């Protein structure tokens, strides 16, 4: 139930480790382009929220 | 572990066969060249070489 665009949904994401290898098993990944943070050694990065 | 493939599968998941050319074209004796036709030697005369 993905929502629409004009509403879209932001998740919270608190206190975890989230390993940044494990979901390119969950989504067909057209394209993983990516901004100032490279997902490469992004499981190397601590971040506030 | 397996690596098995469905035609069933979407975009970011079907196989993707990949051919990668490794050049050294680092100034050292040519071998491999392109269809450039060689031309005659000129000496003591100012040439586009």
């Amino acid at each position: 139930r993905f929502a629409s665009v004009y509403a879209w949904n932001r998740t919270r994401i608190s206190n975890c480790v989230a390993d940044y290898s494990v979901l390119y098993n969950f989504a067909p990944f057209f394209a993983f382009k990516c901004y100032g943070v490279s997902p490469t050694k992004l499981n190397d990065l601590c971040f506030t929220n | 572990q397996s690596y098995g493939f469905r035609p069933t599968y979407g975009v970011g998941h079907q196989p993707y066969r990949v051919v990668v050319l490794s050049f050294e074209l680092l100034h050292a004796p040519a071998t491999v060249c392109g269809p450039k036709k060689s031309t005659n030697l000129v000496k003591n005369k100012c040439v586009n070489f």
